[PDB]
């Protein structure tokens, strides 16, 4: 309850300077189907008889194309504001400010920040690699591991445009480009700026005078300090949900795939061996045409939930590269767009 | 109005009301040169549409050569040599690879229609926030700080004419936080402390304007003590000449 | 290594297909692998201007199961890219390969890098310096986005029966169908006008612009 009254008003007397996470996914996992291979594998009788069904085909490869391009241009989109990579510099005197949990380490082998490699340990993908090669799994180890049953019924998954290694170059740029010289590097030439005067212009966007900052000046970098370490704790301890979901839903409906070349859909057997051994063709090619209709309606469903999967992401990037633009290039004045408070 | 609009980004009007005829130059050559950059080389993201559209079209139309398993894909080669009782069999086949067909083209059209439905929406908040308006919005309206915008009809699509404002000919400058001149620490009003290396002045953000500091562009709070960076100077009254 | 049960003769996996089989004459068990695995993609530069192509192999590790093995050999991490010579160069990226990996055609003969992000940049940040510019540019960008699609309406008896009486009195069993189809095609077609009003439609007064173009100097 609000003690309202009409000669009253509450002013405060000190602040909190809070940092807070938020998680958008901007990519999925780009694939391709191919559909003699998955629909009928090494029968010629089988492939003969898709001749009938090649537009069709080439609709689902057109279709997954699109989709794998659009992956790209989203990361491209999001991460690719500014094509300069600024570094920065060796003098770390940032006038208390200390961004070492979010400035690259020299000493790992890749150049990501402390929290960069946390949050990289937190989330488990399904290809450790994209070299998965045909001697690596022959014998039994096929049908045991679920990147190779995929890959030898035509379900492909093609890498990334940008590794890793470039994003985190692209992250590190924004950064320093930020901590360097405030949101004038979003607009034009990059103009140099100490970090107390680019955080007391910060403060004068939402209100609040640049002398309570000159004159409290350690306290928020120790509070500044604090919040970024306690942030650190809080991912140690706990989700990346939103992130896992995708790489899950990925896997999921690819091993879905794969599982649904058990189905009869209506014919004599599900294996097309066993229907054109004991079947000769004018009687088999009923029970083909049924397997090929049923596997080619399977592979239509599984592209369109991709296409509406791949226009959630698209939202779900859109959203990211215009906070990116609005938060991290400048400040911003919606309410709780940037967190909850005066960003 | 371009005067206000300046105002709005941060730089004063004086600016704009003393290089007005650099302003209008540079205008018209900008106008002059998005006129060769159009008329040289594309408008791709709007050729797309009428491209997909037409192959969609075009495909639906190729696939009723599809035997969908009938022995034949033309209903006149069906009904001529088969009876009714083994020909439905066959027509029944067709109609359902053709309504599979029909479906399909459905499904991808309503996809690449809330696509577009998004598109449109975001052009409708762009030009209402650009071009009915100024937006402070960073990389919304163009890149750098921005002044207006012009809407232009295109087939299929919006095309936007994004009128910016990007610094140019940078300098260097020495810099502090504040100024204590009697014992009491001065923040300037509406602009930065730099010195050209033996003066101290106060200047607007986006432009060298330099002008002495005085008490109307500069606001006292407290000591010498608090603060980090602080430098001495003189902060001059105008108010000992006008009593003397 | 799998060991049947006296009774059993085959083996299968998820997908049905039989897996492990054993020999009637010398009682041991054998494991089936399919004989085709592995992605392949070709690099064209354009056949209007060159016919020669590279093949980017997917699951190869070149330090082989590949159509021909000619020269200049390169190993990516999307795979093994022959017809492609490697440069030390970086540039913009024109096809992409995959893995931080693009092609192009220059000098003839086709060739591989790593794509360059941008021009390396610092800035020199100090603790009393600051840059103020002197001057500025009014610059005019261009910003293109859709806003409609073609409109489109489809007859199932026209496509599916055409002039036929008979397929038109077994389409009888389908007319929902068609009815949903007709729904949605018309649904796109009244929301794409929504859309152009939203877009243009926002003031119902029509301005005009009066004979005294004098601006201040901005031509328009
Ligand atoms: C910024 O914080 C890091 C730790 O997050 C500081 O690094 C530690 O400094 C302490 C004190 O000298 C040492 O005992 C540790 O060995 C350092 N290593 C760690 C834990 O990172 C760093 O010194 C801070 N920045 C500054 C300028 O002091
Ligand atoms: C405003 O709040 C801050 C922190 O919320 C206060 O600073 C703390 O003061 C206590 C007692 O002096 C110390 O034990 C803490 O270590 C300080 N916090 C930090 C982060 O250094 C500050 O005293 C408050 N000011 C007023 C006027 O209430
Ligand atoms: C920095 O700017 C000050 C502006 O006051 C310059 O000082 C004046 O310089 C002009 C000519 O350059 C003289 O006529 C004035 O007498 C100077 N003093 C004042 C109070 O105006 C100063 O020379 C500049 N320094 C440099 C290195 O350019
Ligand atoms: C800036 O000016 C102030 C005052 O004009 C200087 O303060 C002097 O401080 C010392 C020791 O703290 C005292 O002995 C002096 O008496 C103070 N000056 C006066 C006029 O009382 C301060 O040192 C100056 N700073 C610099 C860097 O020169
Ligand atoms: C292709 O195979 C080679 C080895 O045959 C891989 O090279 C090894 O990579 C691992 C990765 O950590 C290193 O530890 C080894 O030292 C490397 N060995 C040699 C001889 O270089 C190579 O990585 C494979 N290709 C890909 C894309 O993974
Ligand atoms: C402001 O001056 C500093 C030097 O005090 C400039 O910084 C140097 O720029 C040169 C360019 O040749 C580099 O070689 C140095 O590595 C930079 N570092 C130093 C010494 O600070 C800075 O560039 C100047 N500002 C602008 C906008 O140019
Ligand atoms: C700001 O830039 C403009 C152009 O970018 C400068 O105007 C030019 O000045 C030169 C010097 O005499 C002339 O030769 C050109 O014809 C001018 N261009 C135009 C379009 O008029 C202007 O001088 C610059 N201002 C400053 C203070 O450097
Ligand atoms: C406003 O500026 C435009 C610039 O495009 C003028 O249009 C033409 O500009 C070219 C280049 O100087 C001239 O060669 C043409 O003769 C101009 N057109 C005409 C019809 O003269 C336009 O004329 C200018 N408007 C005014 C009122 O000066
Ligand atoms: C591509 O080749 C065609 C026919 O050879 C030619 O008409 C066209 O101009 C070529 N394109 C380019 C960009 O040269
Ligand atoms: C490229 O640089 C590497 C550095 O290891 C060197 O070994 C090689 O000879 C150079 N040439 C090319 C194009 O590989
Ligand atoms: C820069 O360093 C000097 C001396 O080390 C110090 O007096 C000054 O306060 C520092 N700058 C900032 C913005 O803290
Ligand atoms: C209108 O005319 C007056 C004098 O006739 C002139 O001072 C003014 O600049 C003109 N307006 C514009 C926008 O140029």
């Amino acid at each position: 309850s609000v003690a309202y009254s009409n000669n009253s008003i509450a002013i405060p007397t000190n602040f909190t300077i809070s940092v807070t996470t938020e998680i958008l996914p901007v990519s999925m996992t780009k694939t391709s189907v191919d559909c003699t291979m998955y629909i009928c594998g090494d029968s010629t009788e089988c492939s003969n008889l898709l001749l009938q069904y090649g537009s069709f085909c080439t609709q689902l490869n057109r279709a997954l194309t699109g989709i794998a391009v659009e992956q790209d241009k989203n990361t491209q989109e999001v991460f690719a504001q500014v094509k300069q990579i600024y570094k920065t510099p060796p003098i770390k005197d940032f006038g208390g400010f200390n961004f070492s949990q979010i400035l690259p380490d020299p000493s790992k082998p890749s150049k990501r920040s402390p929290i960069e490699d946390l949050l990289f340990n937190k989330v488990t993908l399904a290809d450790a690699g994209f070299i998965k090669q045909y001697g690596d799994c022959l014998g039994d180890i096929a049908a045991r591991d679920l990147i190779c049953a995929q890959k030898f019924n035509g379900l492909t998954v093609l890498p990334p445009l940008l590794t890793d290694e470039m994003i985190a170059q692209y992250t590190s740029a924004l950064l320093a480009g930020t901590i360097t010289s405030g949101w004038t590097f979003g607009a034009g030439p990059a103009l140099q700026i100490p970090f107390p005067m680019q955080m007391a212009y910060r403060f004068n966007g939402i209100g609040v005078t640049q002398n309570v900052l000159y004159e409290n000046q350690k306290l928020i970098a120790n509070q500044f300090n604090s919040a970024i370490g306690k942030i650190q704790d809080s991912l140690s301890s706990t989700a990346l949900g939103k992130l896992q979901d995708v790489v899950n839903q990925n896997a999921q409906a690819l091993n879905t795939l794969v599982k649904q070349l058990s189905s009869n859909f209506g014919a004599i057997s599900s294996v097309l061996n066993d229907i054109l051994s004991r079947l000769d063709p004018p009687e088999a090619e009923v029970q083909i045409d049924r397997l090929i209709t049923g596997r080619l309606q399977s592979l239509q469903t599984y592209v369109t939930q991709q296409l509406i999967r791949a226009a959630e992401i698209r939202a779900s990037a859109n959203l990211a590269a215009t906070k990116m633009s609005e938060c991290v290039l400048g400040q911003s004045k919606r309410v709780d767009f940037c967190g909850k408070g005066y960003h | 109005q371009m005067a206000y609009r300046f105002n709005g980004i941060g730089v004063t009007q004086n600016v704009l009301y003393e290089n007005q005829k650099l302003i209008a130059n540079q205008f018209n050559s900008a106008i002059g040169k998005i006129q060769d950059s159009l008329s040289s080389t594309a408008l791709g993201k709007l050729q797309d549409v009428v491209n997909q559209n037409a192959q969609a079209l075009n495909t639906l139309v190729k696939q009723l050569s599809s035997n969908f398993g009938a022995i034949s894909s033309v209903l006149n080669d069906i009904l001529s040599r088969l009876d009714p009782p083994e020909a439905e069999v066959q027509i029944d086949r067709l109609i359902t690879g053709r309504l599979q067909s029909l479906q399909t083209y459905v499904t991808q059209q309503l996809i690449r229609a809330a696509e577009i439905r998004a598109s449109a929406n975001l052009a409708a908040t762009k030009m209402s926030e650009c071009v009915l308006g100024q937006s402070k919005r960073v990389d919304f309206c163009g890149k750098g700080y921005h002044l207006m915008s012009f809407p232009q009809s295109a087939p299929h699509g919006v095309v936007f004419l994004h009128v910016t404002y990007v610094p140019a000919q940078e300098k260097n400058f020495t810099t502090a936080p504040a100024i204590c001149h009697d014992g009491k620490a001065h923040f300037p009003r509406e602009g930065v402390f730099v010195s050209n290396g033996t003066h101290w002045f106060v200047t607007q953000r986006n432009f060298y304007e330099p002008q002495i500091i005085t008490t109307d562009n500069t606001f006292v709070s407290g000591n010498c003590d608090v603060v980090i960076g602080i430098v001495n100077n003189t902060v001059y009254d105008p108010l000992q000449p006008e009593l003397d | 290594n799998k060991k049947f049960l006296p009774f059993q003769q085959f083996g299968r996996d998820i997908a049905d297909t039989t897996d492990a089989v054993r020999d009637p004459q010398t009682l041991e068990i054998l494991d089936i692998t399919p004989c085709s695995f592995g992605g392949v993609s070709v690099i064209t530069p354009g056949t209007n201007t060159s016919n020669q192509v590279a093949v980017l192999y997917q699951d190869v590790n070149c330090t082989w199961r590949v159509y021909s093995t000619g020269s200049n050999v390169f190993q990516t991490r999307a795979g093994c890219l022959i017809g492609a010579e490697h440069v030390n160069n970086s540039y913009e990226c024109d096809i992409p390969i995959g893995a931080g990996i693009c092609a192009s055609y220059q000098t003839q003969s086709i060739i591989a890098y790593t794509m360059s992000l941008g021009a390396e940049n610092s800035v020199a940040y100090s603790n009393n310096s600051i840059a103020i510019p002197t001057n500025f540019t009014i610059s005019v960008t261009t910003e293109i986005l859709p806003v409609s699609m073609t409109k489109t309406s489809v007859d199932c008896t026209m496509y599916i029966c055409g002039d036929s009486t008979e397929c038109s009195n077994l389409l009888l069993q389908y007319g929902s169908f068609c009815t949903q189809l007709n729904r949605a095609l018309t649904g796109i077609a009244v929301e794409q006008d929504k859309n152009t009003q939203e877009v243009f439609a926002q003031v119902k007064q029509i301005y005009k612009t009066p004979p005294i173009k004098d601006f201040g100097g901005f031509n328009f």
